[PDB]
């Protein structure tokens, strides 16, 4: 009498995978033949990626950047000449790294006012209290309030290629297009209304450490304040103490020449950012980019070590069943 | 002891006519439910956290622990509310039904509650008796009505009920005219048959004949009258005192072994929480010792925090680590374990194999909290007359005891009958096999007390251990067994008792004859105590089997011919004995596996969740920074990983339910609470510690790249915790999809639907969810994480590296 339906009687139509050696051992081979050909096409792609880094923090009495390692006259210029053995082929990406810089510290991550940087005309003149030690000064609200926007990387890197004669060729670097397209066009906007920017940022002061206010960060109206790409790239936090942030990008030439031909170069830094204190390093990183990103062998080596252990195990596991 | 006056002509102490079966009342539902919920560990522990979050300044917002807690307490109320609004509606119909009343020669129709003790009640054909009446007279000649007790004691015969012989003359005619009657009745007793009445109806001069009215005149409450035009009674019990309302006896047997292991894992997982928080605090202040490791000039403390007492910061830093790791205890376990028991105990009453064409009734669930105790039974305590023999054995009372011996249980037949009428029929009951050496302690061979102490000794020290399922069956009686328990405190060198417990553990067949109803609860209590906890079941049909049905770990009452006294005090009730096979073997085995794999998976999928957030503290400045977003710390337990394990625990047969009753041979023996011992516990803990280290240190080595895209753009800490969360949700989901051996159309809908919701949500939570937030911290974090071919390949790999030790078992469990 009870309702003799399929569901109530626990006899629903199901699948019940019956796992047999004729169906569970081939698994250890349909991956070992798939993970290894991927772990080899990645390991080969991450090898043909030409990159070079230069640590210019000083801290070595023989380094050219030791004169401004010390708290001295502030506009220091130290030049470090590196050399590329092999030319850089595609378009090249110049980074800058930092070590022992905890941009992921809790007291640091929360220290922005996202409604301010998103262009709230209300939150512009009263920033949050999360961004606290840098929320106000001299009874005035800081324009990009916070600790994230205060400590912004502010030393200038330039590259110079030394031609056949002794004179340096200035390599042209590009500022646009280094922030996510979304959080430059959407998530980071200027204050609402105004033809020139200095008027919008009216009742606010530059952050404590900056030397120029936000509305003086550039010249063209597409990079000026809260939109400036070097600013947007600094805000996006690190996820690790040792990180790097895109600085400039070098566009490939329409000719058949390399982007960065081999030779002796110059990296003449206008050293500003003091990391001598918290025992951090400062690096510049030139690199070429492939379909997988930058140079990282972990993906190739991990795909191989997993594709070559599943094929070994499938062999031991096929030794047992096929012989027994 | 009481006296009733019908006509208000004389020559309080008793209550009114209103039955309550509910637990809560609309006035006091919230304070009485919220108290009994926040009395459980993981409900009180999550309130201490929610209070700590709103006072102290902690890493995570209070929404991450007040939305999953309010949502879990609310669903566990709506359930227990409606599950109790029934008892209202179930009795609202019973005490709001119209009944006629003659107040003083005035025949009015009141409601069944408005009835007072000692008044005239008229019940025409086919109406349940509003109250426990005394049939002063019936209208027809000879005053006899035919009322069947279809609900009280399960019988279906038209029991005769005579009117008071002296006053059958009273035929509906104005019952106030000096109808003085002194009904000196006794206080209530639940015997349902035994009742001593005493009528002293005063005539013009005198009449006090002590007509001891009883089961022939006492018209019980809630028994429908049949084929009588109308009757005239008077109420002598009016509910909560009547015999029908004296048989509820609700008490707390419900404590399963899978519900007292849940508490053993919470006690463990709380020391993992006090260690994750004490380790990360000891390390936070060893690290903070270097003056440039606190306020390193980029994130500089504020004046308030830079002046707080260090002794107090060491405490608030500890609370902020308990709050950060507070998810390691599963919030939505209590609501899922008890939503599964409710909706799950329907397969035990919907089952067409628990249906008797004679009784025309099915199975019954009185408590839905021992479902998993049917698959853990170690002993069975039966009752000969009524369960094994009807009123010769029953349909299959001999082949079931085989299936109960093949499954490793030990059947004990506690009968209230003689020995030769029981044993010589037990030779047919087939618990005693033919080549079974029987060791008998019956009175007809033990007519000497000290010989028994030797008997105990000689059949043990020189017989039982100097030489066994098909081998030995003990046979006791009510008398010689009494001495082994009653007066066993004389000599402590080698007791009567401690030696009796050595053969009761190994003897698979035992038959205690001439057992008073108070020894059946002794033997269960003695067996429940030895060497751990042999989970005992007790199945009976009479009213003498209510002591052991209340005593044992689960009580299965048979809807027999004697009455519904054992069938209504029990936990589950089945209208046959042969239904013990399908109940233990097919329903108990499936009910236990479904909840013992939901308990393990609830603690597993939370350690995989928090271990990547405990590890991150070493790469944060031990500064308690949550790895995952806020919208992910809440939704994970209630939204992303909630239904796939619930649908599992309701529809999942890891052995096809037809090969489970066909094969008891080992299938029941495989799990003696096996799925939750220390063996399997630290296989899920050390698999969740491996999968947690892989999620983090595969995303840690992945982020040494300087870019994971082709346009060379870098990621933050929200595109770091999202890769760890994407791998974490897909692993714990595809870990269940590797454990289901029964894929219904629902296990496809909730598993592949929980993976597609996490992907739809993460693409939606990254759009227009701005106006009410102060974060925008995850704006395009999912939609950018997926625009990089190298991140799909990592996620696909780290999912497989993590699910390797589980695939490695499947193979090594198929093979050999
Ligand atoms: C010395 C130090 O810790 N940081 C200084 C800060 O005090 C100063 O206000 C800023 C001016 O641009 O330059 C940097
Ligand atoms: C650059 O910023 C650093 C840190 O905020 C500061 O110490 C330094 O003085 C700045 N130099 C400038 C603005 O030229
Ligand atoms: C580039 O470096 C060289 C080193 O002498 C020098 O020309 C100067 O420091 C830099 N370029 C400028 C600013 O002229
Ligand atoms: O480094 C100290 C220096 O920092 C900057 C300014 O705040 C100055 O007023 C102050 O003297
Ligand atoms: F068979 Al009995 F009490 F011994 F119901
Ligand atoms: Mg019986």
């Amino acid at each position: 009498r009870p309702d003799n339906t399929a569901f109530k009687q626990q006899r629903l139509p199901a699948w019940q995978p019956i796992l047999t050696a004729g169906t569970v051992l081939p698994i250890f081979f349909i991956i070992g033949l798939i993970f290894i050909p991927i772990g080899i096409g990645i390991f080969v792609t991450s090898n043909n990626i030409r990159e070079i880094e230069i640590d210019y923090t000083g801290t070595e009495p023989s380094s050219p950047c030791n004169k401004c390692l010390s708290p001295d006259v502030t506009p220091c210029f130290c030049t470090i000449n590196f050399t590329l053995e092999k030319s850089f082929e595609g378009n090249v990406f110049m980074y800058y790294g930092l070590s022992n810089f905890y941009q992921n510290h809790r007291r640091y991550v929360k220290s922005r006012d996202d409604s301010q940087l998103n262009g709230d005309s209300s939150a512009l003149l009263n920033p949050s209290k999360e961004c606290e030690p840098y929320r106000r000064n001299e009874d005035k609200p800081i324009a990009p309030c916070g600790a994230i926007m205060n400590s912004m990387f502010n030393d200038t890197l330039e590259l110079f290629l030394i031609g056949q004669d002794s004179y340096p060729i200035p390599i042209a670097l590009k500022k646009k297009g280094i922030a996510w397209w979304t959080d430059k066009n959407v998530k980071f906007r200027n204050p609402p209304g105004g033809d020139n920017l200095e008027e919008r940022f009216k009742g606010t002061t530059k952050p404590v450490n900056w030397l120029k206010p936000v509305y003086m960060l550039d010249s063209d109206p597409d990079n000026n304040g809260f939109i400036n790409e070097d600013f947007i790239v600094w805000m996006r936090t690190a996820a690790l103490p040792t990180f790097r942030k895109l600085y400039r990008l070098i566009e490939r030439k329409s000719d058949l020449h390399p982007t960065l031909p081999a030779g002796r170069y110059w990296l003449n830094v206008t050293y500003n950012y003091p990391v001598h204190y918290f025992d951090g390093r400062k690096r510049m990183i030139l690199s070429t980019i492939s379909w997988m990103g930058g140079k990282n062998p972990f993906l190739g080596i991990a795909y191989i070590a997993v594709g070559s252990i599943s094929f070994l195990l499938g062999v031991v596991l096929l030794v047992i069943n096929h012989k027994y | 002891t009481r006296t009733v006056f019908v006509g208000n002509h004389p020559v309080q102490r008793f209550c009114d006519n209103r039955i309550v079966s509910s637990k809560y009342t609309l006035w006091n539902f919230l304070p009485k439910n919220l108290f009994e919920q926040f009395r459980r560990i993981a409900n009180f522990y999550f309130l201490i956290i929610f209070l700590v979050q709103v006072t102290v300044d902690t890493p995570t917002s209070p929404v991450t622990s007040g939305l999953p807690l309010f949502f879990v307490i609310t669903v566990t109320a709506i359930k227990q509310g409606y599950e109790d609004w029934l008892r209202h509606r179930a009795d609202n119909e019973v005490n709001k039904s119209t009944v006629y009343i003659i107040e003083n020669a005035k025949r009015v129709r009141k409601e069944s509650e408005k009835i007072k003790v000692g008044d005239v009640v008229e019940v025409q054909a086919d109406e349940t008796f509003p109250c426990d009446l005394i049939l002063l007279s019936s209208c027809t000649t000879d005053g006899t009505c035919y009322v069947t007790t279809a609900s009280l004691d399960g019988e279906s015969n038209c029991k005769t009920h005579y009117a008071v012989r002296d006053t059958i003359a009273l035929c509906t005619a104005e019952s106030i005219d000096t109808l003085r009657a002194a009904i000196e009745c006794e206080q209530p007793q639940p015997d349902l048959y035994k009742f001593v009445g005493r009528i002293n109806i005063y005539s013009n001069s005198l009449e006090a004949v002590a007509r001891s009215l009883g089961p022939e005149n006492l018209l019980l409450k809630g028994a429908t009258l049949k084929n009588t035009e109308k009757i005239y009674g008077v109420a002598v019990y009016t509910g909560m005192e009547t015999k029908m309302a004296l048989n509820y006896q609700g008490k707390s047997q419900k404590r399963s072994a899978v519900e007292k292991s849940i508490n053993a894992f919470l006690i463990v997982y709380l020391f993992i929480l006090l260690t994750k928080a004490a380790v990360c605090t000891t390390l936070k202040y060893v690290w903070q010792s270097t003056p440039y490791n606190d306020e390193p000039w980029y994130n500089q403390k504020t004046q308030k925090e830079r002046e707080t007492l260090k002794v107090l910061k060491m405490f608030t830093d500890f609370l902020s680590f308990m709050v950060l790791f507070n998810f390691i205890i599963p919030v939505s376990m209590y609501v899922t374990v008890e939503m599964q028991k409710f909706l799950g105990s329907f397969f035990i009453s919907w089952d067409k194999d628990f249906y008797d064409e004679e009784i025309n009734e099915g199975a019954l669930v009185n408590t839905s909290d021992l479902n998993e105790e049917l698959g853990q039974v170690d002993y069975v305590f039966t009752d000969k007359t009524g369960t094994l023999t009807e009123n010769k054995l029953q349909d299959q009372a001999a082949e079931t005891i085989e299936a109960l011996h093949a499954a490793g249980l030990k059947v004990w037949v506690l009968t209230g009958d003689k020995m030769e009428t029981a044993k010589s029929t037990c030779y047919a009951c087939r618990l005693f096999q033919t080549n079974t050496e029987l060791l008998e302690l019956t009175t007809k061979t033990i007519e000497e007390s000290e010989r028994k102490e030797d008997r105990l000794h000689e059949l043990l020290i020189e017989y039982r251990k100097k030489l066994e399922h098909q081998e030995y069956g003990l046979i006791i009686d009510g008398s010689t067994l009494s001495l082994i328990l009653n007066s066993s405190q004389d000599s402590s060198s080698n007791n009567y008792k401690s030696i009796f417990l050595q053969i009761c553990m190994k003897c698979t067949a035992v038959l205690c004859c001439r057992m008073a109803p108070l020894q059946k609860a002794q033997i269960v209590r003695m067996v429940k105590n030895l060497k751990g906890s042999p989970i005992t079941l007790s199945i009976g049909d009479g009213a003498n089997d209510v002591s052991m049905i209340l005593e044992s770990h689960v009580g299965i009452g048979i809807k027999g011919k004697e009455g519904r006294q054992a069938a209504r005090n029990s936990d589950y009730s089945v209208p046959k004995f042969k239904h013990l096979k399908k109940l233990l073997l097919a329903h108990g085995h499936l009910y236990y596996v479904r909840i013992a794999h939901l308990v393990q998976y609830f603690f597993y999928k939370n350690l995989c969740f928090i271990l990547p957030q405990f590890l991150y503290q070493f790469f944060c400045g031990f500064s308690q920074q949550p790895l995952y977003d806020a919208a992910y710390l809440t939704m994970y337990n209630i939204c992303f990983t909630s239904l796939p394990i619930l649908a599992y625990s309701l529809l999942e047969q890891h052995i096809n339910i037809d090969t489970l009753t066909s094969d008891p041979r080992l299938y029941m023996k495989i799990s003696g609470n096996a799925m939750l011992q220390l063996g399997p516990f630290l296989y899920w803990t050390f698999l969740a510690a491996f999968e947690g280290t892989v999620f983090f240190f595969g995303t840690y080595f992945l982020f040494q790249t300087a870019s994971l895209e082709e346009n060379g753009k870098v990621y933050g800490n929200w595109t770091f915790g999202t890769i760890v969360f994407t791998v974490l949700v897909f692993t714990v989901t595809l870990k269940l999809a590797l454990d289901t051996r029964f894929w219904t159309w629902i296990n496809h809908f909730v598993i592949w639907g929980s993976l597609a919701f996490y992907v739809f949500f993460s693409f939606f939570w990254g759009g227009i969810i701005w106006p009410f937030l102060k974060q925008q911290r995850m704006y395009f974090v999912f939609a950018q994480m997926l625009s990089s071919v190298s991140t799909w390949l990592a996620i696909i790999l780290l999912i497989f590296i993590s699910l390797f030790p589980e695939i490695l078992l499947i193979v090594l469990k198929n093979v050999r």
